[PDB]
């Protein structure tokens, strides 16, 4: 498996999108934790490194492995010039 | 459950 720390740069748009939380359903993978559905090609998100797949497991340093959707679309907007992710691959 | 995405 993996796991990376993502740096990304930021206001405006990430370029992901998320399933996931300790209250939804990964419909496109039930499996536990919040995951990057989809990555806006050439996006903020896709050049910083992410990819489809990934489970987010914190956001600048808050673990995010239980979160719900909710708590980790906050902790993903929380204002911030580094977004830092720490993800799990493949 | 119910499926979301969210677009950000
Ligand atoms: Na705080």
């Amino acid at each position: 498996g993996s796991v990376e720390e993502i740096r990304l740069p930021r206001g405006g748009p990430l370029g992901l999108s998320i399933v996931g939380g300790s209250d939804h359903s990964s419909h496109p993978f039930q499996e536990p934790g919040v995951f990057i559905s989809k990555v806006l090609p050439r996006g903020l998100a896709a050049r910083s490194g992410l990819r489809v797949g990934d489970r987010i497991l914190a956001v600048n340093g808050q673990d995010v492995r239980d979160a719900t959707h909710q708590e980790a679309v906050s902790a993903l907007l929380r204002p911030c010039l580094e977004l830092s992710l720490l993800v799990r691959r493949d | 459950r119910t499926r979301r995405e969210t677009q950000l």
